């Protein structure tokens, strides 16, 4: 069923799962026209499809020639979702396709369910948490080749860079969420955040910059402030 | 016209006859139901005084032989059964006519509601759900579960009606998983009226014997089968003008004849509201659509 508060440690058990997040595959700017008319143009997207355990990012990046002459784009980017995480699942070879997928908004579930009917053991699961995984194109290096991309491209990134070595992925992934929910309510205090010491870089083949232990406590305690302030600003409290 | 004799009604029992229905008390002269019309199915029903619980019947046609209940007080129910002996069986009816032991089919003759509710229903296609071929008539109850039901316990007694199911590699091509999921045209008209049930009155015959399982008896596979296939054409982009045009006009006697009093449970609001108004034929269904908004304004 659900995924939830309730069966969170699911996530870092040795059952191969997947998360599909579908929020930055349509994405457009809407302007107006000489006429005074409104006009959408869409942008490079991308499919968010995350490994939780390892953190394996498998992230597909949709070309806005995928659009060309289609209608009702909103509903075509949950098919062409489902149509690319089926693509993969069926790329992998068997002892590495998910038992499970999951979807952070339901409104993928039946795309998906349809493009899976090939794989009736790989249950397709919704959730009930609030992921902030929309953020991802606030990581300067995914929106970098995102923008970047000519055509339809398949790009394999690790999104906890090297932390594995040090800490477990249920740590992983609490450092992920809150990094990404930082970005997601203030994304310029959150990156301020991230860099303001010049000495700490990010290395070329990662996307995180390369803190000591004792930096990430510090540096995690500065997001959560800015989170529980940022809802200060909001709510006026 | 015929006749479905009863040797003796022993317990006490409503009984129906099409859309009609009477009481009969426990040992009263009842002797069974005559002047029923030929050239249509039928189904004799009942509910016993002691326990609503099981309404059960019999599908039958007067053509394919001499038949007539009588109750089993070992098993604790009227059951039919033929009569091979065509005197003996003349002279039995005979005698109860004449002693006016029987209560007359009675059919208004302004009248065309059995008609239309059973149009398309053969008594061969019935059997084919209701496995049961030493009998020619069939027995239906409100407990006995659908061939799909079972999938998701007795295969004997089952009502095999024909699956469907619109996220199954039946109902989607690969290659046109959204297309066919939002437009289930293909499932319909090639899978459905050419693969399996040939033309569209041997599809009409399988919707109206589920709905009047589902209303007759309460089956709830029934009623599940019946929404399904109406669901199958109104996501359908591309029906045939003459199908909607008669489902149409089958929505419209059925809703006519539902008890309003079992509106809440028969009928599916998710399956409804989205066949009336958001379809592809949300607007193809006008008689069937002014009846429901002036019966059932509270569905929608
Ligand atoms: C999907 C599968 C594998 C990876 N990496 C590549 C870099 N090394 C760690 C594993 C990323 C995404």
């Amino acid at each position: 069923g659900a995924m939830n508060s309730s069966n969170y440690a699911e996530l870092f058990n040795n059952d191969i799962k997947l998360f599909v997040d579908d929020t930055n595959v349509y994405r457009v700017t809407v302007h107006k026209t000489f006429e005074g008319n409104v006009a959408t143009k869409a942008i490079n997207g991308c499919i968010f499809t995350l490994n939780p355990k390892t953190g394996h990012l498998f992230l597909k990046i949709i070309h806005t020639s995928v659009w060309a002459g289609q209608k009702r784009l909103s509903q075509l980017a949950k098919w062409k979702t489902a149509e690319e995480v089926s693509a993969l699942v069926r790329s992998l070879p068997k002892e590495e396709q998910p038992k499970q997928i999951i979807v952070t908004r339901k409104a993928m579930l039946d795309p998906l369910e349809v493009h899976m009917l090939d794989f009736p053991n790989i249950a397709i699961r919704p959730t009930e948490l609030r992921l902030p995984f929309s953020a991802a194109m606030s990581i300067d290096k995914l929106s970098d080749v995102v923008m970047k991309a000519t055509e339809p491209q398949m790009v394999l990134f690790n999104i906890y860079d090297d932390w594995l070595d040090r800490i477990s992925s249920y740590t992983a992934f609490s450092r992920l969420t809150l990094l990404l929910r930082a970005l997601k309510t203030n994304e310029e205090s959150a990156k301020m955040i991230l860099l303001s010491d010049p000495t700490i870089t990010i290395k070329s083949y990662h996307l995180w910059p390369s803190f000591t232990d004792e930096q990430w406590i510090t540096i995690e305690s500065q997001m959560r402030d800015l989170i529980l302030t940022e809802y200060g600003r909001k709510y006026n409290v | 016209m015929n006749t479905v004799p009863f040797t003796s009604a022993p317990i006490e029992v409503t009984i129906g006859i099409d859309q009609y229905s009477f009481n009969v008390k426990e040992n009263q002269p009842f002797h069974g139901i005559k002047d029923i019309p030929i050239g249509h199915v039928h189904v004799i029903h009942f509910q016993h005084a002691d326990n609503s619980s099981m309404r059960y019947g019999y599908w039958f046609d007067c053509r394919m032989g001499n038949f007539y209940i009588q109750y089993d007080p070992k098993d604790g129910l009227y059951k039919m059964m033929e009569e091979r002996d065509g005197a003996k069986f003349e002279n039995i009816v005979h005698n109860f006519k004449e002693r006016q032991m029987m209560v007359s089919y009675p059919k208004i003759d302004e009248d065309d509601t059995w008609y239309n509710l059973t149009e398309f229903v053969q008594m061969d296609k019935i059997r084919k759900i209701v496995r049961k071929d030493e009998n020619q008539f069939s027995y239906v109850d409100s407990s006995m579960t659908t061939v799909q039901e079972n999938e998701l316990s007795d295969p004997a007694h089952s009502l095999n009606y024909t699956v469907i199911n619109f996220k199954s590699r039946e109902a989607i091509r690969p290659g046109h998983e959204m297309e066919d999921f939002l437009d289930k045209s293909y499932y319909l008209n090639t899978v459905m009226l050419q693969g399996i049930f040939k033309n569209s009155s041997n599809y009409f015959g399988e919707l109206q014997f589920a709905f009047l399982n589902a209303m007759f008896f309460g089956n709830y596979g029934s009623s599940l089968q019946w929404h399904a296939m109406i669901e199958l054409i109104c996501s359908s982009a591309t029906v045939p003008k003459h199908m909607l045009d008669k489902l149409d006009e089958i929505l419209y006697y059925q809703i006519k004849t539902l008890p309003e009093q079992y509106s809440d449970i028969l009928l599916n609001e998710r399956v409804w509201n989205i066949c009336l108004y958001s379809s592809f034929q949300k607007n193809s269904l006008h008689n069937t659509e002014k009846i429901m908004e002036n019966k059932y304004p509270e569905l929608l």
